[PDB]
């Protein structure tokens, strides 16, 4: 907390330049947010198989989409680059990363293929794995609340990771940003409270720059027993995160 | 791809990899190489390659070593870095009968903080600072060195890798096993340095972890919930550890003035939440009249 605002600005500065490109999958010929939707939820679930950190899956959707932001990926090929995606995240970020072999594993394909694509992967992000992540900046805001709540700290993780599933809308939204909509909307769902002043001050977001971001993170939320993918919601039944995706999202939000 | 490049020694090996002295054939600059070798049917490219390479990439400061490429076979990879004179374990020890300058120990720690402020500032732990990964160049610059054990951090930490810092500069919250320390794990290695400048032999050479605590006890008093609330319930912590008072610090490092005795205490703090960190530690006294004296060897 000498350096809490250095970091938080030098975040906000990576994210911008850690970006995936918005637009990515119409230029993608064989494949689509849905098959993108079903990689995540798999890797979600890889994850939860090997304990692994939250942050750990959203660093590996962050390679995948800037990965996809430039090369073009059959199909068949899509879930090569997610493991050599997770293998990657989980090196740079877990204490005892899975072994190449319980990739290949948990996979399909080759142990030279994964570490092949390893290889791509890393050229083609040019080795810049430390990124900035939904899980990143929650953590941060966590900080803000009075009191602390354990009931909003998991629901507003398992909010930030259901966008993770969705390319459109979310690709368009920073993790800043997102990591704000998911805040409010579990502060508002458990406690009725709303985006704090100090987080004003700190972020310069108001719940009108996050109003976008919200009303499509309140849909996400809402629709969510619906969504062809599930793994977050089993993950988050679990009381490790206090079994929050059996909340009952609200029916407004009144902003 | 290293063609532009001739090999001139071996420097060394750190934490991974071989470190080789070479110049470019083509602009004259002498380079640091870091090779480590690869293969595929193992693990592929080793974390605390991955780490270091992404982590040098943002850290760009005068008192950083600076990773100036990437060159990457399916085979081999080299780190390309600048080139650093000499280290200051080496530089120490040739100060044998001298000694070193007071004005030289002096920039040299303000550097060391603001090369360490600069990683924190940036979410970077280092993890590893001892004298030889510190280095040092004819003009009287000194660069932290081997982020091969760094890692990006978040805020509030979470629990990172426990076997961690050469123990000789290691913590004592790492040493008690609490399963969160930060930034002032770095600070206390510095402090450790600190010292080391001055009297030219480690604070706490122990060598075990038990060893460790006890030289860090009785030089310092053994901590007790006043000193370091928490202390007692932490998990390496025993009710049966030795009391020992705590040694006045102008015994610590006699030859340090009253602003450097000051410094070097708030680095020790038991408490990492009570240790000055390496920003608000630029603005200390003991700097009033910092200057950057080339070395005065060599
Ligand atoms: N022993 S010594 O005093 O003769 C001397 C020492 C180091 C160097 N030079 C130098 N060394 C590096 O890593 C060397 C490596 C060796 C093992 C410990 C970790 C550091 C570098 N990494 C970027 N730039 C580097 N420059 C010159 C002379």
């Amino acid at each position: 907390p000498d350096y809490h605002e250095d970091i938080h600005t030098y975040l906000r500065e990576m994210e911008v330049k850690c970006k995936p490109k918005v637009g990515y999958m119409k230029k993608q010929p064989d494949i689509t947010n849905s098959m993108r939707a079903i990689l995540v939820d798999w890797l979600v679930e890889v994850g939860e198989e090997y304990k692994l950190q939250n942050e750990t899956l959203h660093l590996a959707v962050n390679y995948i989409d800037r990965f996809l932001s430039s090369m073009s990926v059959l199909r068949g090929k899509l879930q090569l680059v997610g493991t050599a995606a997770m293998l990657l995240a989980s090196k740079f970020e877990e204490i005892y990363p899975p072994e190449v072999a319980e990739f290949v594993y948990i996979t399909t394909y080759t142990k030279k293929q994964v570490l092949r694509m390893e290889h791509l992967v890393l050229k083609v992000l040019t080795f810049d794995l430390a990124a900035p992540t939904v899980n990143q900046f929650l953590t941060q805001y966590f900080l803000h609340q009075q009191p602390a709540n354990c009931k909003v700290e998991s629901l507003a993780m398992f909010l930030g990771e259901l966008s993770l599933i969705d390319a459109d809308p979310y690709l368009k939204y920073l993790p800043s940003v997102i990591a704000g909509a998911a805040f409010h909307l579990a502060l508002y769902t458990v406690t009725g409270q709303s985006w704090p002043e100090s987080l004003i001050r700190k972020t310069g977001y108001t719940l009108e720059s996050l109003k976008p971001c919200l009303m499509d993170l309140h849909q996400t939320y809402l629709k969510a027993p619906q969504h062809a993918q599930q793994s977050i919601r089993e993950k988050y039944k679990n009381s490790k995160y206090h079994g929050v995706s059996l909340l009952n999202p609200p029916e407004t939000l009144n902003l | 791809s290293m063609e532009n490049f001739q090999k001139v020694e071996k420097i060394g090996e750190g934490t991974y990899g071989v470190v080789y002295k070479a110049r470019n054939k083509l602009t004259g600059e002498v380079v640091a190489l870091k090779k480590i070798r690869l293969d595929t049917e193992t693990e592929g490219v080793p974390s605390t390659a991955i780490r270091e390479i992404s982590l040098l990439k943002e850290l760009n400061h005068p008192n950083i070593v600076k990773l100036l490429d990437v060159i990457h076979t399916e085979n081999k990879l080299y780190l390309v870095f600048e080139h650093v004179d000499q280290d200051l374990k080496k530089f120490m020890d040739a100060s044998a009968l001298t000694g070193i300058p007071l004005p030289l120990i002096k920039s040299y720690l303000f550097q060391l903080l603001q090369g360490l402020a600069f990683c924190h500032s940036h979410r970077v732990l280092h993890r590893d600072l001892k004298p030889q990964n510190l280095l040092i160049n004819t003009e009287g610059a000194i660069k932290l060195a081997d982020f091969g054990l760094a890692r990006a951090f978040g805020v509030p930490v979470r629990t990172y890798t426990h076997e961690v810092v050469t123990l000789w500069y290691r913590a004592p919250e790492i040493l008690l096993g609490c399963k969160y320390y930060s930034t002032a794990v770095d600070i206390w290695s510095l402090g450790c340095i600190f010292a080391e400048m001055v009297t030219r032999r480690a604070l706490f050479p122990g060598d075990s972890e038990i060893d460790q605590l006890f030289r860090i006890f009785r030089t310092l008093g053994t901590p007790d919930e006043v000193v370091w609330p928490g202390v007692t319930s932490m998990p390496d912590y025993k009710p049966s550890f030795p009391k020992w008072a705590r040694q006045d610090f102008s015994k610590v490092v006699p030859p340090l003035d009253e602003d450097g005795r000051s410094l070097l205490s708030q680095m020790l703090h038991y408490d990492p939440n009570k240790r000055i960190s390496a920003k608000a530690a630029l603005a200390h006294p003991f700097f009033q009249d910092v200057t950057k004296p080339v070395p005065h060897l060599r």
